[PDB]
C-alpha cells in the first residue's frame, strides 16, 4: 500500500495537487495513522526500554522473565508510556506460568516484520513533508511518527 | 575519567554560574536511570 502511494507522490511537484490530496487523505483517516504510527514508536520504544538498565535491574529472577506487576511498574518509572499502552503492552506480552514474560522474546517479536513497513511509512511521510512545506497537519504527523 | 570525581561531590557547581545543573541532569535522566544512580552518580539525597 505504502508502495504505492510512493508510486503516486513519485514525480510530484512542491505543492503538488496529488500531494495535496494525499495530505487530505492522511487528515480524513488522521486515528488510523496516528494509532499505525503509535503501533510502531511503542514498540521500537519497548525495544529501547528492555534494553535499559533500569528495565534490567528491575528484573530479578534469573531465567531471564519479568513479572507482570514488576513490567507494569518498571515501564511506570521509565514514564515513558501513557495507562493504556501499559495495558496494551501487557495484553501483547505472553503470560507464562504465574503471568511471567520474557521480556528478550516480547521485544524482538514484532521489530523484524515491522521494519520495512515503518520504513516506508518513514519515507513517505519524509517525502510528504519535503515536498509540501509549511503544513501544520502534516507537522502534526510528523510529530506523532 | 579525571572529571569523574566530581560528579559525587557536593561542592560541583561551584566557580560556575550555574549551581542547579545537577538537579537539571537528575530532572532529565531519572526517567532512564530511576533517579536512584542519579543520586548515587551525582551525590545528591533525594529527599535531602
Amino acid at each position: 500500500m505504502v508502495v504505492m502511494l510512493l508510486s503516486l507522490l513519485e514525480g510530484n511537484v512542491v505543492n503538488g495537487m496529488i500531494a495535496r490530496q494525499m495530505v487530505d487523505m492522511l487528515v480524513e483517516s488522521s486515528s488510523n495513522v496516528e494509532m499505525i504510527l503509535k503501533f510502531f514508536d511503542m514498540f521500537l520504544k519497548l525495544k529501547d526500554i528492555v534494553g535499559s538498565e533500569a528495565f534490567q535491574d528491575y528484573v530479578t529472577d534469573p531465567r531471564g522473565l519479568i513479572s507482570k506487576k514488576d513490567f507494569q511498574k518498571a515501564m511506570d518509572s521509565q514514564k515513558q508510556f501513557t495507562g493504556p499502552e501499559i495495558q496494551f503492552l501487557l495484553s501483547c506480552s505472553e503470560a507464562d506460568e504465574n503471568e511471567m514474560i520474557n521480556f528478550e522474546e516480547f521485544a524482538n517479536r514484532f521489530q523484524e516484520p515491522a521494519r520495512d513497513i515503518g520504513f516506508n511509512v518513514a519515507v513517505l511521510l519524509t517525502n510528504l513533508s519535503e515536498h509540501v512545506p509549511h503544513d501544520p497537519r502534516l507537522r502534526n504527523f510528523l510529530e506523532l511518527a | 575519567q579525571w572529571d569523574r570525581l566530581v560528579l559525587n561531590t557536593p561542592s560541583f557547581p561551584s566557580n560556575y554560574w550555574d549551581k542547579f545543573v545537577k538537579r537539571k541532569v537528575l530532572d532529565k535522566h531519572g526517567d532512564i536511570f530511576g533517579r536512584e544512580r542519579i543520586a548515587e552518580l551525582l551525590g545528591m539525597d533525594l529527599a535531602s
